[PDB]
C-alpha cells in the first residue's frame, strides 16, 4: 500500500509542523513493542542468534535490535 | 509590535556599513530588527501563494468495477481470449484453473482463464506543480511605535504588508513617520518548488516531494490526461482470486483516503482550496535600513507627569513591555525611559521600542524594553513625577548564552546553509561557514535521506561508538562530533 | 468419480485391521481411497457452515467530526476544561497557544488550549465470533460406479451428502449398492474457533486471528452497542493539528477500507452474506469401510463387444480414464478390463474404478485405471471385438517418488502434525512420529509466529550457515537440517 | 496505521489462496529495491557502518542486510 | 516388389516364437521381411495425418501502420496523453523530445512525447496443434507376388493399404491368396505430437518444436482470438526513431516471411492445404505372420520354356531382379528358379521373392533374389529350354559387413533407442541395449539440445581431446568414446 | 529477428530432408570466414589475447577459436 511509503525522511520538514507528527512520532515504536510482547518466541530466538553470530557485546546488541526491528516490519 | 507575544521571535541587532542586514522570515515566526537610531522595525511572513500550477499527475485513490467477464482455454491448447483485453480500461489476468470432462474439456490439465472488469476511477488525488515565477510571498513590516493597540495585534492595523515576487527583487514599503524600507527577499531560494508537488485529495492539500509523489502505488493518468479512463497500474488497486484453481474473480480493493492520510506522515499541509496557500517555509531578505527614520526625531522630552495604564508584563523573550499615558503639555514629545540598577548610577537596560513617543495626550503609549538579570530598575518620566518602579529577571547569562547556542542549533537543523545568513552583515566568516555547511549538509543530506529520526538515533549511536572506539584521536573526534550531530538531528527532525 | 479432474486429489490405499483409515479432508482437495474389497470412494469436503454468529468488536473505518468548540484559558492559569471533555462521544485533545496582550490575556506566555469535536460513525466493520459448537461441516461422498455423468461431477447425485457437528460427529452414508459408510471426524480439532474471527466488511469476509482482530488500531465499540456514541480509540482515526502554536483543530483521517483490505493480507476470505460460509480448512476423519460392499460382485463377465464413446484421456495424477459403451448380452455384467504389455503376458497397471460393470446395455460407463510408466495396453472385453488401446505415461518412478515425497512435505507444512493422520492406519511409527512432530511444531510456532516468508528465508539461510560452520557434528547436523526445514517453509508459506 | 499490521505470520494458513497472496508476497521486496535505488546514500553509508562493525564477511552482510530492510522500514 | 529400387530399404528376416518380428516404418524408408515358409511382404509407411487441428497461436509476419498521432508535453510536467493510447489496437511509445521557447512551451528542457499508430496485420502464420489420438498412418503392404508392373510401383495397385490409429492397436489386412497379416503399431511413441506445432504460413508448412514456435518473437494473437486485432507484441514488427531529439515517428519493419524461412531452416517441411498430412517421421510396428501361408503352394510346376524380357538388373542392396516370359503350358505353374554355382552343384542363391509363379502365361513375372558375392548363375525352367544366367556380384562380406554396420549406426542415429526395435525378436540383449541407449540418450539430448553440428563437432573434438590426454586410462576412454560419438553424430546430423 | 534462432537443435530431425538442411549447413562457417577476411585486425588482435591468456597451447586454440566465432555473431 501506500502507507508503507511515508512522507517521512524527504528533507521537505519546516518549522512549521508535519501532517501528522505528534501521531507518527512513536507509532513504529508501539508497534514494534506490541509484537515483541505478542510473539515473545521470536525474540529469544533472535536474541540467541544475535548472541551466536556476534563476537562482541556490540555486534550483538546491534544485530539482535536490528533483528527485532526487521521481524514485524517485513511483515 | 505584532512580534510581542510570540514564541518563535528573534532579535536581529545592527546593520552592515552599507546598513543592510540580510534576515530569514519563516512562517510562523517573526523577527524583530533593530540598530543604532533606527526605528526597529518587526518582520512576519503571514502567506506563500501560488499561481498557476500545471497538474503534474492524477491518481485513483476511489475506483469500482463493472462488466465482469471471463473466458478459459482447454489444456494444451494456449490461453483465453476476451475482446475485453483490448481496451485499456479493462483490468485483465490471466491464471489457471483445472478442466476436465466434468468441466467441459476433453483433457484432465490446467487450461488458461482470464479474467477482465471494467476500471472506473471514483475519487481523485490530483497532484500540481509551480514554477517559482508565479510565487509571491506576502510579508507585514510593523514599525513598534507603542500605539496603543498595537503591542501584539496580528491583524494588520499600524503595518504595512509588502508582496514578495521574482519579478521584482526589491520591495518598497513606505512606513508612515518612519520614511521606506527596501527589502531585497529570494524567493527562488527559499520552498524548493519544481522539485516539490502540490498534492490536491478532497478538499485537503499537502506539500510533498516531487519524486515521493510519482513514485506513490496507486493507478495514475498523465496528468495531460482528458478522457479520464486510460488509467495505468490499475493493478495496484484491484485483486484477482483463484483460491482452488477453479475460477477467478476481481474485486476493487476499496478506498485509499486513509491509506493516503498515513502516508502523507512527514509532509506539512497547504490550503489548496482557493489559491493554493501555502503557510510554511522560509524567505531570505536583504534588509535597507538607510531610509528609515525615527518618528518621534526631532521632538522634545516629555516634561509632564507619567501613569502606568498597564502593569509591567514579562515576555518569553527576557523583555517586558509596560503601558503608559502622558498627562502633561506638550503632547507630541519623547517619553523619557531608562532602565537603571537599584543604586540610579548605570543604565543597565536595554530598550526594543526605541524612541518612545507620545503622540497624542491621551493615548496610551505601550514600551518594550530588555531588562537586564536580577534587580533592574525602571525609570519613566523627569525628576518632578518620575514613575518609579522596581523589576527582577529570573535567568542568568550563562542561561541566556545557553538558550541562544540552543536557538541557533535549532535554526541550523530547521535550516541548513540558509541558517547562516539570518543575521549575517557581509562577513568573511560567516561566508566560510556557510560554505563549509554547505558541504557537509550535501553530504549529510545524501547520506541520510528517507530515513526516520529512529534510523538517525540508530545510526548517531553506532557512529558514536565507533568514534569511541577508534584507536586513532583525529579520526575518533570527527566520529564522534559526527555521531552527536547525527543525534540531535534525530532528537529535532519531524516536526 | 468426483475426484477426477482436481489437481489436489490424493489416494488412500487400504484400511486397518477394523477396516478403517484415517483421512484429512480439505476444502479444495478431494480424496480418493481404496481397499482390497471394496469399492472405491470420492470424498470432498465442500460447505463449512458457522451458525448462530456474535459479534464483539464493530470497529470504525470511516467517521466524521461536526460540532468543533474550542477553551484556552491563560499562561500560568491551569488547562481549559470543556463539558465535551466528559462526553464519550467527543474527541478532545489539549495544546498550547502563544499568548500575551495582543491575545486578550496579559500575561505573555502558552496558554493551555483543549478542543473537541463529536465523533460519529459512517462505516464499520463486525468481527463476529462463532462458538466452536456451531460449526457443521458437509462433505460428500461419491462411489466410482462408473456413470457416464460421473467423471467430474460437482452437483450430481451420485454422491451423498453428510452433515457433520461438533455433537453428532460420528455419521453414516447410505451408498445405494455399495453398503454403508460410516464417517467418525473431529470437527473440534480443525480450524480451532474461539480463536478467530469472522470479520465482515461492507461486503466481504475474512476469517482472522482474534488477538489480531482485538490488536487492530481502529476505534471500536463493544458489540453490544445498539447506540455506538462511545467509541474507544477515537483518537487512531482523528488527527490534531497545531501548526505553529496560534489555533489547534481536529480533522477526521479518511476512509480506513483499502488500509484494512492491506492489512488482512494473509488472511483466507470466506463468505458471510447468506449466512457464515468457509470454504478453506480441514476436517479429519475416521472412515469405517466394514459395511461396505462392491456393487455387482455377483456378476458374469459380459462376452460381448464394447465401443469407447470417449477417448482415453490421462489426469494430471498418472491414472487414465475411458468411457465405453456395451453392445451385447446379459447387460448386467462385469467388464472384463486390463492394462497388459503387448504381448498380453503380464499386469503392468491396475483398475482404480474397481469392479467395473454395465448396469444398462444402453448407458456409457467410464472407467479410471491407473496405468504403468511406459507402455501399455487397455483390453476391454473377450477375443470376439475385444478391444485394445495403446496408451503411454511420460514420467518414470524416480519422478514419481520425488513428487510423492514433495506432496508429502507440503501435507506437513500445511495439515502441521495433522497430516500424520491423513492416511494412517494406527500403528506405532505413525504415532511417535505425530508426537514428535506435535512437540517440534509447538516449538517452533512459539518461535516463528508473526514473522513472514522472507524473515523466515533469512532466518534459515542464517541457521544453516551456523551448522554449517560448527565443531560439533550432531549440532552442525541438527542446525542444517532445522535450517533446510525453515527455508523450505519460507518458500511454501503464504499460499 | 492498520495497514501496517497485516495478518502475515499468525499461522492459520490453509491450501487456499490467501487475500492478497501474490501481491503481499513481493510487494516489501518490491518496496526495499525503490527505497535503496531512491536512496543510494544511505546504502553506502550502511555498507561501510556494516563493513567496520562486523568482523568476519558474514557478521557484515548480515548487518548490511538487516540495516538495509530496516531503513525504510522505521518510516 | 514396391520396394525395389529405393535406396532405403531395409530386409527384415526372420520371427521370434510367435510369429511376430518388430519393425520401424519410416516414410523415406522401406521395409521387406522374410520369414520360413511365408511370403516375402513390403511394408511402406506413405502418409501419416492429423485430423482436427487446434490453433495454438497466430502471428504476424506483415504489418501495415496507419492513424499515426502524435503528442506532447511541455519539459518537467508530466507526460503527454493520447487518446489512442487508450486502445491495444494501437502501438505506442514514449520518447522525450527538446523542447523550447521555440517550439511553444515556457520553459526549455526534455519534454515527454508519445507515438501512436493503429497496427493492423496484413499476413499472419498460424500454429495449429494435432492431439496424438487423432493421427492416422497409412501403411502400404505389397507381397512381392512377381507381378508384370508390381516392381517399383508407387500406384499401390497390387499392395493393401491399412490405415494405423491409436484408437485400435490390432490392424488387420487381408492379402488375396496370401492369408491375413496383423500389425500392433505404436502410433504414440513415435513423432512427440504434443511437443510439436504444425506451422503453415501461405502455401507452406513445417512441424516445429512447440516451445520454439512460442518463442517466435513476432506480433502474435491466441488461437482462441476471434477479432485478429489485440496483438501482443507489436513492438517487434515496429520501430520508432527520434534521429535528433526531435519529432519521434513510427514505421513497419516489413514482411518477415524471408526471415521466417531462415528461421525454419532446421524443420521439416508439411502438406497443410489438403487436410495438413506430413509425410515425415516414423512409426513402430509389431508384425504378427501367424495368418500368412505361401500363395498358389498347390499349383505343381512349370514345364515349358522361359524367356528372359528384361534382363538381370543389379539392386542398391545386392539383389538382383530379372524379369522372364513363361512360353510353355500348364498356365498356373510354379517357376523354377534357383541361384548355383557352375557346375550347379551347390545352391548358393537366395530368392527373395518367394515361389515365383506364373498366373496367366501371358504376363511375365519380376523375381528377386540375392546372389552371393562373386561367380553365381540364374537357373530357369526345367532342362529343356532351361535358361543359365550368370552374375557376378562384384562385392565383399566384409564390405557388406562394414556397410551394415554404418547403416545401424545411421540408424541409431536418425531413430534414437528406437532403432534397438527394428527387425527385433524378444531377445534380453536387446532390451539391456535399449535400456542403456534410453539412458545415454537421456543424458546426451539434454546436454546437447539446441546446438547445431558445427558446435557438436567442436564438443567432440575438445571432449576426445581431453579423454586422450588424460591419465586414467578408464576416464581416457571413456571420454575418447563420447568424443567420437558425439563427433560421428555432428557428421551425420543436419539432414 | 525471427532470422535468428532457427530450428537446429530441436531433436525432431528425421530421415527425410529439413527445410533448408543443404543451404544451411556450412553458411555460418562461410559467413564467418567472410567476416575474419574482411576484419583481419580483429583476427589478430584475438590471437594476441589467446596466447596472453594461454598456458598450453590447448587453451590458446580454444580461446581464439572461440572469439573469432561469437565476434561476427554478436549484436
Ligand atoms: C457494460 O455493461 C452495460 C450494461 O450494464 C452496458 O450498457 C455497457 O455497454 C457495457 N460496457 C462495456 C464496455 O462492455
Ligand atoms: C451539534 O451541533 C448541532 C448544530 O449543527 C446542534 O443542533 C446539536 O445540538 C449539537 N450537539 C452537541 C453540541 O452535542
Ligand atoms: C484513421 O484514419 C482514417 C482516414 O483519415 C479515418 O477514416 C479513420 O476513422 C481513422 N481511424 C481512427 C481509429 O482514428
Amino acid at each position: 500500500s501506500v502507507a508503507l511509503v511515508p512522507h517521512v525522511g524527504m528533507g521537505l520538514e519546516t518549522r512549521t509542523e508535519t501532517w501528522m507528527s505528534s501521531e507518527g512520532a512513536w507509532k513504529h515504536a508501539q508497534r514494534i513493542e506490541t509484537w515483541v510482547l505478542r510473539h515473545p518466541g521470536f525474540t529469544i530466538m533472535a536474541a540467541i542468534l544475535a548472541y551466536t553470530i556476534g563476537t562482541t557485546y556490540f555486534q550483538r546488541v546491534l544485530i539482535f535490535i536490528l533483528l527485532t526491528a526487521v521481524a514485524p516490519s517485513m511483515t | 509590535m505584532r512580534c510581542i507575544g510570540i514564541s518563535n521571535r528573534d532579535f536581529v541587532e545592527g546593520v552592515s556599513g552599507g546598513s543592510w542586514v540580510d534576515i530569514v522570515l519563516e512562517h510562523g515566526s517573526c523577527v524583530t530588527t533593530m540598530a543604532k537610531n533606527k526605528p526597529t522595525l518587526d518582520f512576519e511572513l503571514i502567506k506563500t501563494e501560488a499561481k498557476h500550477p500545471a497538474t503534474l499527475r492524477k491518481y485513483c485513490i476511489e475506483a469500482k468495477l463493472t462488466n465482469t467477464t471471463t473466458a478459459s482455454r482447454c489444456p494444451t491448447q494456449g490461453e483465453p481470449s476476451l475482446n475485453e483485453e483490448q481496451d485499456k480500461r479493462f483490468v485483465c489476468k490471466h491464471s489457471m484453473v483445472d478442466r476436465g470432462w466434468g468441466n467441459g474439456c476433453g483433457l484432465f490439465g490446467k487450461g488458461g482463464i482470464v479474467t477482465c472488469a471494467m476500471f472506473t476511477c471514483k475519487k481523485n488525488m490530483e497532484g500540481k506543480i509551480v514554477q517559482p515565477e508565479n510565487l509571491e510571498y506576502t510579508i507585514v513590516i510593523t514599525p513598534h511605535s507603542g500605539e496603543e493597540n498595537a503591542v501584539g495585534q496580528d491583524t494588520g492595523k499600524h503595518g504595512k504588508e509588502i508582496k514578495v515576487t521574482p519579478q521584482s527583487s526589491i520591495t518598497e514599503a513606505e512606513l508612515t513617520g518612519y520614511g521606506t524600507v527596501t527589502m531585497e527577499c529570494s524567493p527562488r531560494t527559499g520552498l524548493d518548488f519544481n522539485e516539490m508537488v502540490l498534492l490536491q485529495m478532497e478538499n485537503k492539500a499537502w506539500l510533498v516531494h516531487r519524486q515521493w509523489f510519482l513514485d506513490l502505488p496507486l493507478p495514475w493518468l498523465p496528468g495531460a490526461d482528458t478522457q479520464g479512463s486510460n488509467w495505468i497500474q490499475k493493478e495496484t488497486l484491484v485483486t484477482f482470486k483463484n483460491p482452488h484453481a477453479k475460477k477467478q474473480d476481481v474485486v476493487v480493493l476499496g478506498s485509499q483516503e486513509g491509506a493516503m492520510h498515513t502516508a502523507l506522515t512527514g509532509a506539512t499541509e497547504i490550503q489548496m482550496s482557493s489559491g493554493n496557500l501555502l503557510f510554511t517555509g522560509h524567505l531570505k531578505c536583504r534588509l535597507r535600513m538607510d531610509k528609515l527614520q525615527l518618528k518621534g526625531m526631532s521632538y522634545s522630552m516629555c516634561t509632564g507627569k507619567f501613569k502606568v495604564v498597564k502593569e509591567i508584563a514579562e515576555t518569553q523573550h527576557g523583555t517586558i513591555v509596560i503601558r503608559v499615558q502622558y498627562e502633561g503639555d506638550g503632547s507630541p514629545c519623547k517619553i523619557p525611559f531608562e532602565i537603571m540598577d537599584l543604586e540610579k548610577r548605570h543604565v543597565l537596560g536595554r530598550l526594543i521600542t526605541v524612541n518612545p513617543i507620545v503622540t497624542e495626550k491621551d493615548s496610551p503609549v505601550n514600551i518594550e524594553a530588555e531588562p537586564p538579570f536580577g534587580d533592574s530598575y525602571i525609570i519613566i518620566g523627569v525628576e518632578p513625577g518620575q514613575l518609579k518602579l522596581s523589576w527582577f529577571k529570573k535567568g542568568s547569562s550563562i542561561g541566556q548564552m545557553f538558550e541562544t547556542t540552543m536557538r541557533g542549533a535549532k535554526r541550523m537543523a530547521i535550516l541548513g546553509d540558509t541558517a547562516w545568513d539570518f543575521g549575517s552583515l557581509g562577513g568573511v566568516f560567516t561566508s566560510i561557514g556557510k560554505a563549509l555547511h554547505q558541504v557537509f549538509g550535501a553530504i549529510y543530506g545524501a547520506a541520510f535521506s528517507g530515513v526516520s529520526w529512529t534510523m538517525k538515533i540508530l545510526i548517531g549511536v553506532v557512529i558514536t561508538w565507533i568514534g569511541m572506539n577508534s584507536r586513532s584521536t583525529s579520526l575518533s573526534v570527527s566520529l564522534v562530533l559526527v555521531g552527536v550531530v547525527t543525534l540531535y538531528l534525530g532528537v529535532m527532525v519531524q516536526a
